[PDB]
């Protein structure tokens, strides 16, 4: 029962890796779009009856600068801003995040351990 | 300390004179993290006042983009009709 269990796991369907192009960093001020894509497309799974998608994005913010999502719950905002992070299926597009990232959820994700620690 | 930084719209959870703050001292143009790509997705007036560019995200796709000067100009969504 738990190597069926266990099999089962191990062959759940993973995130793919090329979904965005984290590798990239510019060397300039304030000078460089951050997000790159002309009609960039992404889903929540790859099996049928997509519950959630995005569809044809071309967003782009820029280096340096603050920029910001608007919509409505469920109008793909949260999905836009997490496959900014790479968590969503690029079925369409191009899509690519220059130099580190960093990210904070919806809901507060806070470790046990000291408040220094988190 | 990192080149971009992602946020889902925690202001909204945070008092707003704490929005407030943060908008200016960290997140703002003229914050502690100036030099770095910001991201949102509030839906907050004070920030997307303080905005550099905005979106408008209609059911998975994108109906505007641009300035706030933009936005304002098209007047067509709450970020420049209801301010």
């Amino acid at each position: 029962v738990s190597i069926g269990r266990l099999f089962t796991f191990f062959t759940n369907e993973e995130l793919q890796p090329d979904s965005v192009q984290r590798l990239p960093k510019v060397k300039n001020i304030g000078d460089v779009a951050i997000n790159i894509g002309d009609d960039a497309t992404f889903l929540w799974q790859r099996k049928p009856e997509y519950k959630v998608a995005l569809k044809n994005i071309n967003f782009q913010a820029k280096k340096g600068n603050l920029t910001c999502i608007v919509g409505k719950v469920g109008s793909g905002k949260t999905a836009l801003l997490s496959c900014m992070l790479g968590d969503l299926f690029r079925v369409k597009g191009f899509a690519t995040v220059h130099g580190s990232v960093a990210y904070v959820s919806q809901v507060p994700w806070i470790m046990n351990g000291t408040v220094k620690e988190n | 300390r990192a080149d971009t930084y992602l946020l889902d719209d925690p202001l909204a959870a945070v008092d707003e004179h704490v929005a407030r703050h943060l908008i200016e001292h960290v997140l703002g143009p003229n914050g502690l993290l100036h030099t770095k790509t910001k991201v949102l997705a509030t839906n907050k007036v004070s920030a997307l006042s303080i905005a550099d560019s905005i979106a408008l995200l209609d059911n998975g796709e994108i109906t505007q983009q641009g300035t706030y000067d933009e936005i304002t100009k098209d007047a067509d969504s709450p970020l420049w009709k209801l301010l």
